[PDB]
DNA sequence: CGCTCCTTCC
DNA sequence: GGAAGGAGCGTTTTTTTTTTTTTTT
């Protein structure tokens, strides 16, 4: 077919100013994506955050007919690896600082498939808000 | 390549600069955009006056080359239900800038098209979404839109192309494309238009078809004519001054031979003597009335298909009973 | 902070806002409908918005289930008697293990145990949905299962329609019955209303006088306010308007309540109701008291009453009842002009100011020649179903011959 | 980008709300009060029923209007299963509000509801008007079914006055700080007709386009109304003066045909200045007129032809 | 047997009234390969099916004749069941899509599309009865389908009128015209009919007035030739009372009912027999026609009434053709001419 | 083919060459044969004046038998052409890009880089679904173009009559047809009497589609009759269905000797033959308007009575109540 | 929106 | 025993396209 004047590339995350970046394994994040599909999730956010002595916090909080339901991963290397919430800038890591994100489920479940057969996921939030998934 | 493309699509307006006979609309739309308080837009305005044109271009001078992710478009074509409008347009509406280009913006042409159910839906979200978002509604008819959609968009009237404005867009084109259109031919051309410019672009590329060599042939006014198969005007004074004028053997011999040299059509003729007559003296109400009437009925039965000779018959008799009237 | 027409619910049978008749006649059914073996099975009440039906019925049962309920011998669910005099079906109850179009099944299928020492009157006024076709289609059969059924005994069963029209919506595009009016008619079918062991009964507008008498008790009840705010000396004069202006006794409890709670001066409205077949038809052809203008009763009743006007039965109606204004003893000119106004009214493939039109030429051409001294005729639904039968049977035989 | 004053300077208290004094007068009391009924808020489009439904609950909850108020709407799903999971679990909740103070349910545009997400409605108000109450916000008040009428309080809107409109326009200039005269706000609230937003609009346009708002100005921006010029073209003495009108000021404005008739159609039932029979003559001449164009016929002689059956009526 | 099947020609040949139709339909089946589609038209009772069923008896042999029935069920776009009983032959078929009312189109659609598609070489023959019911839309979808498919299939269509057929379809149809048989062939007819069937006639003059009651409808005729023969114990006088349609007898009384009493309780009157004139499935039109020149025959009105009289029946039988509903207008009709008569 | 189709079937034009009487369409259609520039085109006329068979001559030569089939998707009245339809298969043709041409296509046939979507008879498409092809002809115009073909223009929304480059078929006469048929006779060895032909097409009033179907009866016949005698201009009347002028003069008579009784009963014994109404109209309109021993206002007031009887029997009305009551009026007058 | 008839008040 | 107020009467026929909800899946 003609190839449509929109340009798939038009949506893409800037590295010079991440938000945070965050490493995590397939596994877990599909049984969370399944858990929010089950209890019909509308709204979706991801919640970052990064604290001395090595506290790491990042979690799914999603709202549905269920009312407001949260998912945290563990501080675990084997499950959570490694975080960084930047505040915009890749160079310089601050602590106290909390990034949100708020998505529509609808977007938010499409990667669930991708992540089935995942082995590891790379998140990454800039200023603007784009989420980028690895 | 551009050259493949009918005139129609190969001479779409760029920029807004290209956008002739709405200078009004178009110094507001700059000022809203310099100023950065543009508000929701209504085109409303008949065919071919330049509003998906000017909307574009509009998309263009905000964003650039981004327009393909900062602007959402649909159209008759596409599905617009209420589902649609619940879905799609809200996910687009209710999500953040990709480079804060000032808002995204939603051309919902030919939205006189959608379903009432649709534009009650989208009326709630064109106010709840306006922050980050703006929306532009082209119609041609407004009574298909609700009160409501009509009374939350700032209204701008597409006029009919004045001469002016045309005669550029003909010089422009003569000039890309070498090419020839005598005054005349200019004139009879602007006079079929009736201020729409895909019947002026259509209709000159086809008299560039009929010219044998498109090198050193003037396009003439005759070109013009056959190409359209419009009658001339001669013919039309002379047909009309017969029927006033000639008895009734000798008037249906004069539309036949008028309609049977050139083929023209009945539709046409009665068309071009309506023009005529509407600015002639009358001293009787009366006559104008029984004009009016008796020739919008032959139309009315014409669109339907019939004998051509009764409707033509038709046409004289009524021309000459209303006539009767005066004096 | 409670509502009125709640805080002031009737307590005993003699209360309710219900003419004598009626009420006999309710009560004599119902009472047949209790007996060992009735003939009765089902009480279909049918009647605007704010009649009492719903209130009548638990009234009713509130004295009857008690004589009838066989005593029980320690077998009651709870040491509480079961006060559970009506039993009523609700419609937004969605249980995990089942369809929707089940719902109401499954609520049948346990009120059939509701007999004996388990006596309960089976009151269904949450219809469930019956604008889905299929549910509607589920709903009728498992009636007529239960009119039809062959069980020696069985509970009363009590349905309340509130018949009312149904808006012109965008979401909707079809063109059904239901879809125009929710009614006996539409939710239910011609079995069902013929069948013998269904009895029908139908309730009518509240009457001014009864309306009268409840609005000048609930005053009363509330004195300290009235006299203080001075709206005790003009009471009497709103109620009137009141009485005047509906006959649904909750929407006139909820209209007085708004006025006496007012600290200002607001004008006083109610809901508003639809007008009938009938009265649109009588409207049309002898006009209006409340008005003077026809156009402006004209122009009220097409933006009040556009569905029924649309209609093509609303023309036929006016073709089949214009000849009864002065029981057809009127210049036969007048009939002529009618007639041929709307016969060319039909060829406007039904616009709206078509009509406008038609309805308009018989406004006037019955004002033209309206006098003092006239005597009227019988109004009669036209007869073009009969006609339409008539010709679906001449299509069988005509097929049977061939 | 600034947001546009429709939104901007939107009222956030009733005492902001200019016209239907009585209305909103009778609204502050309730907000007092506190003792909210259920309430159906009907009337002309831009004119104040959104805001002063808002403005209300904003009002009677204060800290609690979060959690108190379920605002549904045409964009949002509203079918018999939302009113089955939604509403019922929302009118379930059980809140801590004040004594005198209920939950309410603003059901904005409650027109277009579905028929049986009303009749659930009925069961559902039926239960739960002890604590939850309904504020149904249309245009008509005849589209709400009559079971769910029976319940609430009638407020019928009227259309705003000039004097409210003039006195608005006048506050937002003075906080703007906009440029005006007699003539341009005289235009404006005559090419309102009662709709607040779309006065806001206009001037704000106005303003934006040519600076100082002037008559001409205004003009500009906005043309004269529709139902106007076609009024005049309706009641004319000499078929040649209509003839004009249609052609100047409708046909070569860029006007559709089908438009001109229903809107010839709407001013032709309210027009009261000649006999019945006239202006039944005169609509079923637009009807005929109505039917040409709807099959294809949208031609200018159609219209020549309908104005000179009509004066040829008027005669 | 009904003596207007049992005499029913089955051969060209036999034919023995409008013989310029015989000679032209032997000289279409001169050469069967080239046929193009035909429409014939003419007045009802001339025997037009006849002679289409004749010439495909010419073209293809007896088979067309040993007719078939079988049950064609149709889904239309709402999953509406729509029964069509189709009468096919080995050599033929025929179809009477007016049936359906306007769901015809689908007809055209799906039954002849289909076949056509088909390959019998040599091609097919469809008739469709009653052509001039067709809505506008199946004439419309007939075309292409005529046009594109002409190797396989050629079409026949049969009418009493052609103002209801489209110009594209009478531009890609031979028109065929079907003159009535005259009194005398009738005559003869029946006459022919009575001596092979042995019943008495005492004069010839009987079957004239035979053939005025009918005044070109063959197929009434012989009806009502075998009904007085019957009824009259196989024994035809002269004083012999003539036996018409029942329905022609009450709009005749409705008429003399008319004439009489000129009031607005007349026509409350007269509604109720159109009422039960239309419930038996008479058309409106039909109605109308017979009753106008009912009407026109009284011999009290005078020239200004009869014009007035087929001026009201010409504009409300355009009504009729235009309009849904056919009481408005009938009403309209029978008020009109009353007032006028007043 | 040659002796088993119609001679309307059989005479189809292949090629825009021999397209008889619309050259000021065929030119343009033959000059963008190497342009790559082919617009958006609605043919609009009466029937049978050469419009399907110029699309097709069309693409024909421009794509070639092996490339047509891939290159053209044609939809018309007998298919179903819902809103739904036009949504989605002719937006999904539409923004199709065209197949590949092999060598031969290339070096025979131009090849243009666009498909063609025909939607014949589209005066038959709901105003809705007319309106859904409105951006989808622009949208996708650099690989797709539309032909729409029609009788009645006016039931084509403006829009896509803007949309369009417009093509009016003019009528087909004695002026303009007569080569035509005189090359088809010729092929078919037909024999006829001077200006039979002429004859055969006033009678089509503008339909060479009929001519040819009445060329076709008239050699049936001559061939049946086997008597080697030249076709009159009287079997060519009869066949068309023609009204003798000698029933015409009798209903004139009968006309001016104003009586309803007289009148009626030769309406009825004429109309018991068969004939039709538009053909004895058109036959009274040629009789009273070329006659010149009528006054000016008697023409005045026949015109209308004329026309509006045709009128009144285009919406499929009674012909004998209308031809009745028209005689009436006449006689009146 | 009237007719007709039945209840009730007075 | 007029006078007013009120009840009962007077009612049921399909079917083009398209959109949309509902339910099931
Ligand atoms: N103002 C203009 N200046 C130059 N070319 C114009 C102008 N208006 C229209 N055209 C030409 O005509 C074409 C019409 O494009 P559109 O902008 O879609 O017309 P339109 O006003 O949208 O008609 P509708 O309402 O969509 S049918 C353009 O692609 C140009 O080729
Ligand atoms: N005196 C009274 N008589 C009857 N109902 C009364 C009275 N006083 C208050 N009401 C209330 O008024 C309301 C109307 O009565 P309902 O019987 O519910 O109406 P309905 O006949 O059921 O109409 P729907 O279908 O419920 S809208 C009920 O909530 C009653 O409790
Ligand atoms: N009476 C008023 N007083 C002051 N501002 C008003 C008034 N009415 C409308 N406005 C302004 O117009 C804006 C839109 O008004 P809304 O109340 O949303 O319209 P509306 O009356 O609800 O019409 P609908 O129902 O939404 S179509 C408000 O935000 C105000 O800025
Ligand atoms: N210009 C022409 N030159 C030669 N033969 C023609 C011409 N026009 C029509 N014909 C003949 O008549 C037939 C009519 O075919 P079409 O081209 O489909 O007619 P048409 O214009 O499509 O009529 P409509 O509008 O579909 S009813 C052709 O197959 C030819 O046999
Ligand atoms: N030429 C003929 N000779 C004898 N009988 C005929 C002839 N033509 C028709 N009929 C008779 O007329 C009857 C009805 O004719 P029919 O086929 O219904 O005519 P149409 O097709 O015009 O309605 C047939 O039963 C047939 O017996
Ligand atoms: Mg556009
Ligand atoms: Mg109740
Ligand atoms: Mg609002
Ligand atoms: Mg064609």
């Amino acid at each position: 077919y003609l190839i449509k004047d929109f340009d798939t590339n038009g949506l893409e995350l800037d590295r010079e100013r991440i938000s945070f970046e965050a490493i995590i394994k397939g596994e877990a994040l599909h049984s969370a994506l399944k858990d929010l599909k089950e209890i019909g999730c509308k709204e979706c956010y991801v919640y970052a955050k990064t604290e001395a002595n090595d506290e790491n916090v990042f979690a799914l909080i999603s709202k549905s007919q269920l009312g407001f339901s949260k998912i945290k991963l563990p501080s675990n290397r084997s499950i959570l690896e490694k975080l960084q919430v930047f505040d915009g800038d890749s160079t310089t890591v601050i602590d106290g600082f909390a990034v949100i994100g708020f998505f529509d489920f609808t977007s938010f479940d499409k990667i669930r498939k991708s992540t089935k057969i995942a082995s590891k996921v790379l998140f990454r939030m800039d200023v603007h808000g784009v989420l980028s998934v690895n | 390549s551009k050259e493949n493309l009918p005139w129609v699509e190969k001479y779409r307006p760029e920029t807004l600069d290209e956008v002739y006979g709405q200078n009004e609309v178009i110094t507001t739309v700059r000022k809203f955009v310099d100023e950065g308080k543009l508000p929701h837009l209504l085109f409303y305005g008949p065919p071919g006056t330049g509003k998906t044109s000017t909307i574009v271009a509009l998309a263009r001078e905000i964003y650039g080359k981004n327009y393909s992710n900062m602007v959402l478009e649909l159209n008759a074509s596409d599905d617009r239900g209420i589902d649609v409008v619940r879905n799609q347009i809200k996910d687009f509406a209710s999500t953040r800038q990709i480079f804060s280009k000032g808002f995204k913006l939603i051309i919902l042409d030919e939205a006189d098209a959608m379903t009432n159910a649709a534009q009650n839906a989208l009326r709630r979200v064109i106010e709840r979404y306006t922050k980050n978002t703006r929306f532009c509604v082209l119609a041609n008819y407004a009574h298909k839109l609700t009160p409501a959609l009509l009374s939350r968009c700032t209204r701008f009237r597409f006029q009919p192309l004045p001469q002016e404005a045309i005669e550029r867009r003909i010089a422009n084109v003569l000039v890309h494309e070498k090419l020839k259109l005598s005054p005349n031919a200019e004139k009879a051309l602007i006079e079929l238009s009736n201020g729409d410019m895909r019947r002026v672009l259509n209709v000159l590329q086809s008299c560039k078809a009929t010219l044998d060599n498109p090198d050193e042939d003037e396009i003439s006014d005759d070109v013009i004519y056959e190409c359209c198969g419009a009658p001339r005007p001669s013919d039309l004074k002379a047909v009309l001054k017969s029927i006033l004028e000639d008895d009734w053997g000798t008037a249906h011999y004069t539309l036949n031979k008028v309609r049977s040299a050139k083929g023209l059509a009945l539709i046409d003729l009665i068309e071009g003597i309506v023009k005529i007559l509407e600015d002639y003296e009358l001293q009787n109400e009366e006559t104008r009335v029984h004009l009016l009437t008796k020739l919008a009925d032959i139309e009315y039965s014409i669109s339907k298909g019939g004998n051509d000779q009764i409707q033509g018959s038709a046409v004289i008799g009524a021309i000459k009973a209303s006539f009767e009237n005066e004096t | 902070g409670e509502q009125w027409y709640e805080k002031f619910k009737p307590n005993c049978l003699e209360q309710v806002a219900i003419h004598k008749r009626k009420l006999k006649d309710v009560q004599e059914a119902l009472d047949a409908m209790f007996l060992p073996n009735a003939k009765h099975r089902i009480l279909l009440l049918s009647g605007p918005s704010g009649c009492s039906k719903s209130t009548v019925i638990k009234e009713l049962s509130k004295i009857l289930v008690p004589k009838y309920r066989q005593n029980s011998n320690g077998t009651s669910f709870r040491s509480t008697p079961n006060e559970h005099k009506v039993t009523e079906f609700r419609g937004d109850c969605i249980v995990n293990d089942l369809p929707q179009m089940e719902s109401f099944s499954e609520f049948l299928k346990g009120a059939r145990y509701l007999v004996m020492s388990n006596l309960s009157l089976i009151l269904i006024e949450d219809l469930p949905n019956v604008f889905h076709i299929d549910t509607r289609r589920r709903f009728q059969q498992l009636i007529l299962q239960w009119l039809y059924s062959s069980e020696p005994l069985l509970p009363p069963l009590v349905i309340c329609i509130t018949e009312c029209e149904i808006p012109e919506n965008d979401n909707n595009y079809r063109k059904f019955g239901i879809d125009y009016t929710f009614s006996a008619e539409t939710i239910m079918n011609k079995e069902i209303l013929m069948h013998p062991r269904l009895k029908r009964i139908k309730f009518n507008p509240i009457n001014s006088t009864l309306l009268k008498k409840h609005l000048k008790f609930i005053c009363v009840q509330n004195m300290k306010m009235l006299k203080e705010k001075n709206k005790w000396n003009k009471r009497q004069e709103v109620i009137d308007y009141i009485a005047q202006e509906t006959g649904d006794i909750r929407s006139a409890i909820t209209t007085l309540q708004f006025w006496a709670t007012s600290s200002g001066s607001l004008p006083i409205s109610t809901r508003e109701s639809t007008i009938s077949y009938f009265h649109a038809i009588g409207k049309v052809i002898h006009g209006s008291h409340s008005t003077n203008n026809d156009n402006e009763m004209i122009n009220n009743l097409f933006e009040n009453s556009n569905n029924l006007l649309s209609k093509e039965d609303f023309k036929l109606g006016i073709l089949e009842n214009y000849n009864t204004f002065n029981k057809g003893e009127f210049s036969i000119s007048d009939a002529s002009s009618i007639v041929d106004c709307l016969s060319e009214c039909d060829n406007m493939n039904g616009l709206p100011e078509s009509n406008e039109y038609g309805l308009r030429e018989v406004r006037k051409t019955f004002r033209n020649i309206s006098k003092q001294g006239h005597n009227h005729g019988t109004v009669y639904f036209p007869r073009e179903w009969k006609v339409r039968k008539l010709q679906n049977s001449f299509k069988v035989q005509a097929e049977d011959w061939l | 980008l600034q947001l546009p004053w429709v939104e901007k300077y939107r009222p956030q208290v009733l005492s902001d709300i200019v016209g239907n004094k009585e209305t909103i007068d009778r609204l502050q009391q309730i907000a007092k009060d506190g003792n909210m009924p259920h309430m159906i808020i009907s009337g002309m489009p831009g004119i104040g029923k959104t805001t002063s439904v808002h403005c209300l609950a904003h009002e009677l909850l204060g800290r609690s209007y979060a959690d108190g108020v379920l605002e549904l709407n045409a964009s949002d799903d509203r079918g018999i299963d939302v009113v089955r999971n939604q509403i019922k679990h929302f009118a379930q909740k059980k809140l801590h509000l004040p004594p005198g103070k209920h939950k309410i349910v603003i059901l904005d545009e409650a027109d277009s509801m579905t028929a049986g997400a009303q009749q659930a409605l009925r069961r559902t108000m039926e239960l739960y008007s002890n604590s939850t109450r309904f504020a149904f916000a249309c245009n008509q008040s005849n589209k709400i079914i009559e079971p769910l009428q029976s319940r609430c309080a009638i407020l019928r809107y009227s259309k705003l006055s000039d004097e409210d409109v003039l006195k608005r326009l006048l506050q937002i200039i003075k906080l703007e700080d906009v440029k005006y005269t007699n003539d341009g706000l005289e235009a404006i609230i005559f090419t309102a007709e009662g709709d607040m937003r779309q006065a806001i609009n206009n001037l704000q346009s106005t303003v934006a386009g040519h600076g100082l708002v002037n008559a001409d100005n205004v003009f500009k921006i906005v043309d004269s109304p529709h139902p106007l010029i076609v009024k005049k073209m309706l009641l004319a003495s000499n078929l040649e003066d209509s003839i004009q009108i249609l052609r100047t000021d409708l046909w070569k404005k860029g006007y559709s045909s089908i438009d001109i008739v229903t809107t010839s159609f709407r001013v032709t039932k309210n027009l009261a200045q000649v006999k019945e029979s006239v202006r039944l003559e005169m609509i079923k001449e637009i009807g005929l007129t109505h039917m040409r164009i709807l099959e294809g016929v949208g031609t200018y002689l159609q219209l020549a032809s309908m104005l000179a059956k009509i004066h040829k009526l008027n005669n | 047997s009904l003596w207007v099947d049992k005499y029913r020609p089955k051969s060209l040949n036999a034919l023995s009234h409008n013989e310029e139709l015989t000679n032209f339909l032997k000289s279409l089946s001169d050469q069967p390969r080239d046929l193009p589609h035909l429409l014939l038209y003419g007045p009802n009772g001339t025997g037009k099916k006849t002679r289409c069923m004749a010439l495909l008896e010419s073209i293809f042999g007896p088979g067309v004749y040993r007719l078939k029935i079988d049950v064609r069920q149709f889904v239309t776009a709402s999953n509406r069941k729509l029964e069509l009983n189709v009468v096919s032959s080995p050599y033929h078929l025929e179809i009477t899509p007016s049936d359906m009312g306007n769901n015809d189109r689908i007809v055209i659609q799906e039954l002849l599309k289909e076949v056509a598609q088909m390959e019998q070489h040599r091609y097919k023959c469809v008739i469709i009865n009653e052509a001039n019911s067709l809505t506008k839309d199946a004439q419309a979808a007939l075309r292409r389908t005529m046009e594109k498919y002409s190797k396989n299939i050629r079409l026949i269509m049969v009418c009493d009128s052609m103002s209801p057929i489209i110009a594209p379809i009478k531009s890609r149809c031979l028109l065929i015209r079907c003159p009535a048989p005259s009194d005398s062939e009738i005559s003869t007819i029946l006459s022919d009919v009575v001596t092979n069937e042995r019943i008495q006639l005492e004069t010839k003059d009987i079957l004239k007035r035979i053939a005025q009651a009918s005044n070109g409808n063959l197929r009434v005729s012989l009806l009502m030739l075998e009904s007085m023969a019957l009824n009259n114990e196989l024994a035809l006088k002269s004083s012999s009372p003539i036996i018409k349609p029942d329905w022609i007898i009450v709009i005749h009384k409705l008429t003399r009912k008319i004439v009489k009493e000129r009031s607005v309780n007349s026509l409350i009157e007269c509604r109720a027999v159109l009422y039960d004139l239309l419930a038996h499935c008479i058309p409106a039109n039909i109605i109308l026609k017979e009753l106008t020149f009912s009407l026109l025959d009284v011999e009290t009105l005078n020239t200004t009434n009869k014009s007035s009289i087929i001026e009201y029946s010409s504009v409300f039988d355009e009504r009729l053709s235009l309009g849904n509903k056919a009481i408005f207008h009938l009403e309209g009709f029978i008020a009109k001419v009353m007032c006028c008569l007043d | 083919s040659l002796a088993q189709q119609p001679w309307v079937e059989k005479y189809r034009p292949k090629n825009l060459d021999e397209v008889t009487a619309q050259d000021h369409a065929v030119t343009v259609l033959k000059k963008t044969l190497k342009s790559a520039n082919l617009p958006h085109m609605l043919f609009y006329g009466p029937p049978g004046t050469g419009k399907t068979s110029t699309i097709l001559a069309l693409t024909k030569e421009l794509y070639g038998p092996d490339l047509m089939k891939s290159r053209i998707l044609e939809l018309n009245a007998s298919d179903e052409r819902g809103i739904s339809i036009v949504r989605e298969k002719v937006k999904n043709f539409a923004r199709l890009t065209v197949s590949k041409p092999s060598k031969h296509d290339l070096e025979n046939y131009p090849c243009p880089p666009y498909k063609i979507i025909i939607l014949d008879e589209a005066d038959s498409m709901t105003a809705d679904a007319q309106s859904a092809l409105r951006r989808t002809m622009e949208t996708y115009s650099g690989v797709t173009r539309f032909c729409l073909i029609c009788n009645y223009v006016t039931r084509i929304i403006d829009p896509l009559a803007s949309r369009c480059s417009k093509f009016r078929f003019k009528a087909l006469d004695a002026s303009n047809a007569i080569d035509r048929l005189r090359f088809i006779s010729e092929q078919e060895n037909v024999k006829c009497d001077d200006g039979v032909l002429e004859r055969i097409l006033d009678i089509s009033a503008g339909d060479l589609r009929r001519g040819i179907t009445l060329l076709q009866s008239a050699s049936k016949g001559a061939q049946y009759l086997g008597d080697g005698k030249n076709i009159t201009s009287t079997q060519v009347e009869e066949l068309a269905g023609v009204v003798p002028h000698d029933i015409l003069i009798e209903i004139v008579e009968k006309v001016k000797s104003g009586d309803f009784d007289e009148i009626k009963k030769y309406v009825n014994t004429f109309m018991k033959s068969g004939w039709s109404a538009a053909s004895v109209v058109n036959q009274l309109h040629e009789y009273y308007i070329t006659n010149d021993n009528f006054d000016t206002n008697f023409k005045n007031q026949i015109s209308w009575l004329l026309f509006t009887t045709d009128s009144r029997l285009n919406n499929g009305t009674n012909e004998h109540i209308q031809l009745l009551n028209l005689l009436v009026k006449i006689s009146q007058l």
